[PDB]
RNA sequence: CUUUAAAUCCUUUAACGAGGAUCCAUUGGAGGGCAAGUCUGGUGCCAGCAGCCGCGGUAAUUCCAGCUCCAAUAGCGUAUAUUAAAGUUGCUGCAGUUAAAAAGCUCGUAGUUGGAUCU
């Protein structure tokens, strides 16, 4: 029952930076992306309908 | 059976106001004694006193220790034990420093592993574990 | 290349059964689903409510297969619903599409208020029940939609209800017995006599009394 | 059956038991639709027609199929009086 | 002991309807029973009946056509206003379409339809569908 | 596609479980 | 005691359901088809339809005769029929039940502003009405949502201060034709 | 200018004001419920997560991070109280053989209920 240990693997886990990426759009534009991307063309399915963050 | 008759509206409403405390959600929400035996006193924060850090054991299933701090609550002087929720956030509090504390989400019960546990720590010298967490704020001094 | 095994398969592939519902007005058993698949196969769309993993207990581990709960129908006046277990998950719904296509049955369409247009919602209130789960459709006026839980949606919709109020009492949480207690519900929904049902039958020629002589010569 | 219009907007039309009236259903594999052949008066013989009665399958379950296809062969004139 | 006669009788003919029976034997018979059991007639749904008369108390046959679904008594009786008269009818009838409420009004006992025709409210006997 | 069957019939009462399950129709 | 009135209300309805997979669909493809910016522009429209439905049941259930009905039928079909929703040869009671909300997605202004040409697209007519190019009669209007009426559409012009109707060179022409 | 008792704000006019248009949107999540990754690195029943079920004991879809993804969006999370969900207070409309439950058994006043019949 000791406390010794408190902040073990969040001070341990070797510190990453985010990287720099253009900025996301937002309000109506980002629906618009979303929109576009979901049902406008039939590129990113296969007939499998896989998943929007699919890593395989 | 149930009564069905024109002149029965009384005994029916007798009966539903008598069987009405039979039902534990509403003998709790209409006797007192929860509301004064709650540490809160019927409020959703209070504020308290770290008086020491106390590690609680999860329960059998897992094996963990839970960090949590026992308070003294500002407003009648109750010992409570609340959680100090996430990862090195222990380490933020110091003894005899002002805790604000909430319940833990289920309305007196324990939840999870922690036993007998039923607050949360929710800001440590008026800045919130939040903040300290993510670097936002740091402790006065 | 469908072969038929029986009398009505070889009717319909035949063309001597214009519709599903001379089969249905004589309550013949389709033990074929090409029949399905012959008056109703451009339009049909299948779901798999649910694939639920069952437990046998044996001396040296436990025999696991795979009940198969699959939703059928075109979204206009038919549906059906099939249960298979097997212990191959592709082989449990492929067998599940063909007993929902066994069990399809027509579904009577009614209207809330006034009569304008097409039948939308159920002719009256019906109920149907399943192992403690009972399920109540009652008419809605149109425009509506469902309001049920998605397992009743979904076959009130494959069944072509445009809306329909809906309550569940029960262990709903057994999707099976809720699906079915549903469909139970949808089914009573011919089988109910409304006072414009009350004209006396024309009783017609069967289609085994029908086209005997060509069942006969074939 | 009807609309407003007129039309008739049902699937179809499903028959009614001969005995009870009731509706017998497109899942009732246990109604029967039985013809029985009508006789020429002087001859005897089988003229062609036929009277058809519908029995649900409960009635035939209860066993009261029997009495109740006698009974509509009655009033039919099929069955003598008594 | 034996109270509400008309729930009787209406469970004796929806008993006999679930039955498939072309008959059934009310007894006793009442004013009620009698008007109920008319306003049953006019729409279709039982078709003739007959009172035998016994000096103590009347017993009805009725001829059952299969046309009843649910004959039920509504008690105790309930006063109905025409406003209520909509909540009633959604409670108990199965569609818009068809059903009736019976109710006993000033002008008689007749259904809901012709309590509304009437412009009256009155007391819920029972329903029919 | 069939990877889910697949690899739901390994472990059917493992980790991966639910989640198979859903994604095959939910 | 203050003169200030605190009438108000919320004009939208949270969905029961938080993340049902089909009503997400439905609303993004409003959204796109549309131009909406969020989804509660979608519950906004839903909410109105949902009281004009709830309305028009509650007009059905009455008596036909009864004066109320007639009066309040009229008045909401008049409506309906003003504001371009309903056609005016279908101007019955149970009519109203029928509507959906891609007819009061209509009648928005931008919608109407890319339907008479005046916009490319349908995020042109957002942001051409959002930055004051496009007026409505004499009214140079502002709001997106702005509900066009019948006897409004056939006044939907460029402005008379825009650079696309007025010929005022805006902030970004002026500047370059100095430099040239 | 207008506003207003001086004023402010909104509205109106002119000037300057946008290419990382860096004039840079966030809050929670990504096993199921419940939408969205068994991608990578770290930790190794520890630290922690987790409303619930559960995840973590060297290949963690669940901790800590990076990336990507979705949910609402100038908002979003948390605690408490409360309403619906709850037909889990049941008048509508629940139950009481075995899941919680009919008094050991009758009598009995108030209470509740009360057969046909009169144009």
């Amino acid at each position: 029952g000791s406390l010794a240990r408190a902040g073990k693997v969040r001070g341990q886990t070797p510190k990453v930076a985010k990287q720099e990426k253009k900025k996301k759009k937002t309000g109506r534009a980002k629906r618009r992306m979303q929109y576009n991307r979901r049902f406008v063309n039939v590129v990113p399915t296969f007939g499998k309908k896989k998943g929007p963050n699919a890593n395989s | 059976g149930k009564c069905r008759g024109l002149r029965t509206a009384r005994k029916l409403r007798s009966h539903r106001r008598d069987q009405k405390w039979h039902d534990k959600q509403y003998k709790k929400a209409h006797l007192g004694t929860a509301l004064k035996a709650n540490p809160f006193g019927g409020a959703s924060h209070a504020k308290g006193i770290v008086l020491e850090k106390v590690g609680v054991e999860a329960k059998q299933p897992n094996s963990a220790i839970r960090k949590c701090v026992r308070v003294q609550l500002i407003k009648n002087g109750k010992k409570i034990t609340a959680f100090v929720p996430n990862d090195g956030c222990l380490n933020f509090i110091e003894e005899n420093d002002e805790v604000l504390v909430a319940g833990f989400g289920r309305k007196g019960h324990a939840v999870g592993d922690i036993p007998g546990v039923r607050f949360k720590v929710v800001k440590v010298a008026n800045v919130s574990l939040l903040a300290l967490y993510k670097g936002k704020k740091e402790r006065p001094r | 290349e469908w072969m038929p095994v029986t009398k009505l398969g070889r009717l319909v592939k035949d063309m001597k059964i214009k519709s599903l519902e001379e089969i249905y007005l004589f309550s013949l058993p389709i033990k074929e689903s090409e029949i399905i698949d012959f008056f109703l196969g451009a339009s049909l769309k299948d779901e798999v409510l649910k694939i639920m993993p069952v437990q046998k207990q044996t001396r040296a581990g436990q025999r696991t297969r795979f009940k198969a709960f699959v939703a059928i129908g075109d979204y206009n006046g038919h549906v059906g619903l099939g249960v298979k277990c097997s212990k191959e998950v592709a082989t449990a719904i492929r067998g599940a599409i063909i007993l929902a296509k066994l069990s399809i049955v027509p579904v009577r369409r009614g209207y809330w208020g006034n009569k304008i247009g097409k039948p939308h919602t159920v002719p009256c209130k019906v109920t149907g029940r399943c192992g403690s789960v009972l399920v109540r459709l009652i008419p809605a006026p149109r425009g509506t939609g469902i309001v049920s839980a998605p397992v009743p949606k979904k076959l009130l919709m494959m069944a072509g209800i445009d809306d329909c109020y809906t309550s569940a009492r029960g262990c709903t949480a057994t999707l099976g017995n809720f699906a079915k207690a549903t469909f139970d519900a949808i089914s009573k929904t011919y089988s109910y006599l409304t006072p414009d049902l009350w004209k006396e039958t024309v009783f017609t020629k069967s289609p085994y009394q029908e086209f005997t002589d060509h069942l006969v010569k074939t | 059956m009807q609309n407003d219009a007129g039309e008739f907007v049902d699937l179809y039309v499903p028959r009614k038991c001969s005995a009870s009236n009731r509706i017998i259903g497109a899942k009732d594999h246990a109604s029967i639709q039985m013809n029985v052949a009508e006789v020429d008066k002087v001859t005897g013989r089988f003229n062609g027609q036929f009277k058809t009665y519908a029995i649900c399958g409960a009635i035939r379950r209860m066993g009261e199929s029997d009495d109740s296809i006698l009974r509509l062969a009655k009033a039919d004139g099929i069955v003598s009086k008594n | 002991v034996r109270m509400n006669v008309l729930a009787d009788a209406l469970k004796s003919i929806n008993n006999a309807e679930k039955r498939g029976k072309r008959q059934v034997l009310i007894r006793p018979c009442s004013k009620v029973i009698v008007r109920f059991l008319t306003v049953m007639m006019k729409h279709g749904y039982i078709g003739e009946f007959e009172i035998i008369d016994d000096h103590r108390a009347g017993k009805i046959v009725v001829n059952l056509t299969g046309r009843l679904n649910k004959c039920g008594v509504i008690s105790p009786r309930f006063d109905v206003q025409l406003k209520d008269l909509e909540k009633w009818q959604n409670n108990l009838l199965p569609s818009r379409q068809f059903g009736f409420i019976v109710l006993t009004t000033s002008a008689g006992i007749m259904d809901h339809e012709e309590a509304r025709r009437k412009h009256t409210g009155g007391k819920i006997l029972g329903f029919f569908f | 596609f069939s990877e889910w069957i697949d690899d739901l019939e390994a472990d059917p009462k493992g980790k991966f479980a639910q989640n198979l399950l859903k994604k095959l129709t939910g | 005691p203050v003169a200030r009135s605190w009438v108000c209300r919320k004009t939208y309805v949270t969905p029961r359901r938080p993340f049902e997979k089909s009503r997400l669909d439905q609303e993004l493809k409003l959204i796109g088809e549309y131009g909406l910016r969020n989804k509660r522009e979608v519950w906004r429209v839903k909410f109105t339809l949902a009281k004009i439905r709830k309305a028009a049941r509650e007009l059905l259930t009455l008596d036909e005769k009864d004066p109320r009905r007639l009066f309040e039928g009229n008045a909401l079909l008049r409506r309906l029929v003003r504001i371009g929703v309903l056609d005016e040869g279908k101007m019955k009671l149970d009519y109203i039940l029928g509507l959906k909300i891609e007819d009061f997605l209509e009648r928005r202004l931008q919608t109407q502003v890319f339907k008479l040409g005046l916009a490319k697209s349908i995020h042109h007519a957002r942001v051409l009405i959002r930055q004051r190019h496009i007026r409505v009669r004499k009214q140079v209007v502002n709001i997106p949502s702005f509900i066009v009426r019948l006897d409004s559409q056939k006044h939907i012009d460029f402005s008379l201060r825009s650079p696309y109707g007025g010929g005022r060179p805006g902030r970004v022409k002026r500047k370059n034709a100095k430099k040239g």
